[PDB]
């Protein structure tokens, strides 16, 4: 009879903000390339054309990428920038 | 000339 206004927890089924998406393309260049190897598996696995190319390179587009592959990329970077510092 | 929002490691 009326909508509950439903604030999920669905991880890697939640809509990224441009701005989500934003600081996720700076989260990832704030990883070093040894760490930049994981996230690029990340997307591989959904992203066979990342696989196309040279994976040298990473190929990301946040706009056709789904909340599975973009959340998680998310999850890696924010795991690892959480960061003694901002956590002592 | 702008791209969307992507990123390249390294080269283009």
């Amino acid at each position: 009879a009326s909508a509950s206004y439903d604030s999920e927890e669905e991880e890697e089924g939640l809509p990224m903000s441009y701005d989500e998406k934003r600081q996720l393309s700076l989260d990832i260049n704030r990883l070093p390339g040894e760490k930049l190897g994981r996230v690029v598996h990340i997307i591989q696995s959904r992203e066979p054309s990342l696989r196309d190319s040279n994976p040298d390179e990473i190929e990301i587009d946040f706009e056709t990428l789904k909340p599975t592959t973009l959340r998680e990329l998310e999850r890696y970077v924010k795991s690892c920038l959480q960061k003694k510092q901002r956590k002592p | 000339k702008v791209a969307p929002l992507k990123i390249k490691l390294g080269g283009f």
